[PDB]
């Protein structure tokens, strides 16, 4: 428990250097945007094949007749800048809601709950997450078990005693070299084989491989 | 089978519009900003194609490759993986796929190359086939660790509710099954892919129509602007050349609008896709008919022509 | 100097044997890099560190230890 | 397999469940420490 509270208070500190130290995916939707309007105000001094940019200015040197079909060149280039804004404007708020619905789903399946979903919640096996707020967006901070130091061992399917045929329960079979054991298969912890430990089905004839061993049967020596 | 890209496409406005005509170029600056939108909106589709692609295929930090003992106890796999033999390293599936699905560079149009060269997606399709077989899921959590095939097996079967002896008792059978299974796929695709072959249909009609687009009047006494200039003077010329700049930029405007439309689908589906090799290639699904029909075991991907096969 | 490649000529940059991860990408497999004096390089980028996996019929390999990490999403 | 008392667990009296069957269960590790 010390090990496992030290590994996570110190991996608390990393984040908190890092973000001081990004956030492209937040900050390059508020460029977008930004880009969009500038290029909407732009847009009002374009001239569209009229003779000015300006309305009053027209309407100062021609008469309503002459005058007209230049606004109404005006208002067909800012008619289709506008088109062309809120259509982009409608593509982009479907990436938005594709991506807060994304959201949606981590708060309910990582913050709330344990996922066993591969890769969902942040690589590695999922322990628990926390949200945090953003201006406009969200950010998870995904705790993630990760096995780490391993050993190479010999391993076999099954056990053979008295002829039959012996399986883990809830383990995986391996060796030092020279003694059988029984050991969770995400952690290194050897255990003696035992009846306890395993369930025998059928003789030793029909598994692949299959090696000779002592399953040790607990009450035997308190029948004394 | 998932579509994850399509061919990325840029085009310049102004030579697109005009040909060589300063009269039509100087005309065209009356409309501001819109060739500059058009870019940012075809670039951003571009860039976007090598994301999908990464987010499918990248999922692997070392590159794993399989023992010279293909003993995998009883199971085999020379139909997905690499064939050394060629200079397309692909597996023979992969070619398979590759023959079956079945340069335009003219008025402005250009077609860039993707950044992952076809040979690349084929070395990460072996990389994800070498540890899933090797090690089970233990290489998305971490490290790849060794572990006999046959109990990699044990662990699907007791993921799926089934007790592992069931497996041991019956290891020749299940063996023969898969391998019989496998044959099935090479004679069914041999013998569709419909789903990638659409994409690139729907794309290669949009700039057909962009091209023809270009020998329309919109109204204009002609649609050689070349041709105008020659029988018009400037007065006149010019009313009729923004008669094409008019009809060429809705041509423009249409396309890329819905050019945006279409890299929205299918960035859908390469995020799909990208799910799909998190959660059924690495791991295995609890999900029902997420990695196909029945109760999931394991799937191998491979490559395809701007997209994925997943055998589930 | 002057290199061509699937993407182009590109133009100014080194054109070497060696390969890294992509720094700047380029198109159809290469990637352009600052590197040692100090130049522009281009180079065909390499997809990680290469791993044979030390398999056989009877061999396993159980983790002794565990690290804990946080992960920004 | 055989009913036993590593098959199985108990819970109260029979009657608590709507749907039940009479049987015997073999109890086999009584016959180990015997």
């Amino acid at each position: 428990q010390k090990l496992i509270a030290n590994q996570f208070n110190s991996a608390i500190g990393k984040i908190q250097d890092s973000l001081s130290s990004a956030l492209g995916k937040l900050q390059d939707v508020v460029n977008q945007n930004a880009q969009a309007l500038n290029t909407l105000v732009k847009q009002l001094s374009s001239n569209f094949g009229a003779i000015s940019s300006v309305l009053n200015d027209i309407l100062s040197r021609l008469d309503p007749p002459e005058a007209e079909v230049q606004i109404d060149r005006l208002i067909t280039g800012r008619l289709q800048s506008l088109q062309t804004y809120v259509t982009q404007q409608l593509i982009r708020a479907a990436e938005i809601r594709a991506s807060a619905n994304l959201a949606a789903t981590k708060m309910s399946e990582c913050v709330l709950g344990q996922s066993k979903r591969v890769d969902f919640c942040g690589k590695g096996y999922h322990l628990m997450s926390f949200p945090q707020s953003a201006p406009h967006g969200v950010v998870f901070l995904h705790v993630t078990y990760v096995p780490a130091q391993e050993k190479n061992f010999t391993t076999a399917p099954a056990i053979c005693h008295d002829g039959k045929a012996h399986f883990p329960r809830e383990g995986v079979f391996v060796s030092n070299g020279t003694h059988w054991f029984v050991t969770q298969r995400n952690f290194y912890e050897p255990q003696i084989i035992t009846t306890d430990n395993t369930f025998v089905s059928g003789n030793c004839d029909v598994v692949i491989g299959i090696v000779n061993n002592t399953v040790y049967d607990p009450l035997q020596p308190e029948l004394d | 089978i998932l579509p994850v890209s399509m061919t990325k496409t840029s085009v310049d406005c102004t030579m697109y519009i005009c040909g060589d005509s300063t009269e039509c170029s100087n005309l065209l600056l009356q409309y501001g900003s819109f060739c500059t939108q058009l870019n940012r909106a075809l670039t951003g589709i571009a860039v976007e194609q090598d994301k999908n692609t990464q987010e499918v295929f990248a999922q692997v930090k070392q590159i794993y490759k399989t023992p010279p003992i293909k003993d995998f106890g009883g199971f085999n796999f020379s139909q997905i993986l690499p064939d050394p033999s060629k200079p397309s390293k692909r597996s023979f599936i992969e070619d398979l796929l590759f023959n079956k699905v079945t340069a335009q560079k003219f008025n402005g149009l250009t077609v860039l190359p993707p950044l992952l060269t076809d040979e690349m997606i084929a070395q990460y399709t072996s990389a994800l086939l070498a540890g899933t077989i090797t090690s089970g899921w233990t290489f998305g959590a971490g490290a790849a660790l060794q572990i006999p095939f046959a109990m990699q097996m044990a662990y699907r079967f007791n993921g799926i509710g089934v007790t592992q002896n069931v497996l041991y008792e019956n290891q020749k059978l299940i063996a023969n099954q898969f391998n019989s299974a496998i044959g099935k796929i090479q004679d069914s695709l041999s013998s569709a892919l419909g789903k990638l072959q659409d994409v690139v249909n729907q794309n290669a009609q949009a700039l057909n129509t962009l091209v023809k687009q270009l020998s329309s009047n919109f109204g204009a006494i002609s649609s050689v602007l070349n041709d105008i200039l020659s029988r018009l003077d400037p007065p006149e010329a010019e009313v009729q050349i923004d008669r094409l700049i008019t009809g060429r930029l809705q041509s423009l405007q249409t396309y890329v609008t819905q050019q945006l439309i279409r890299a929205a689908e299918i960035r859908a589906s390469a995020n799909l896709a990208a799910t799909k090799m998190s959660e059924c290639v690495l791991g295995q699904s609890k999900r029902v008919d997420f990695c196909g029909k029945g109760y999931h075991l394991m799937s191998f991907p491979q490559s395809a022509p701007h997209g994925v096969v997943f055998l589930h | 100097n002057v290199f061509q490649t699937r993407a182009g000529c590109l133009i100014g940059a080194e054109h070497v044997n060696n390969s890294y991860e992509c720094d700047i990408p380029i198109g159809a497999g290469i990637c352009a890099s600052y590197q040692t004096s100090q130049s522009i390089i281009a180079y065909t980028m390499s997809l990680g560190a290469e791993n044979s996996v030390a398999y056989s019929n009877n061999s396993i390999a159980i983790p002794t230890n565990f690290t804990i990490s946080v992960t920004t999403e």
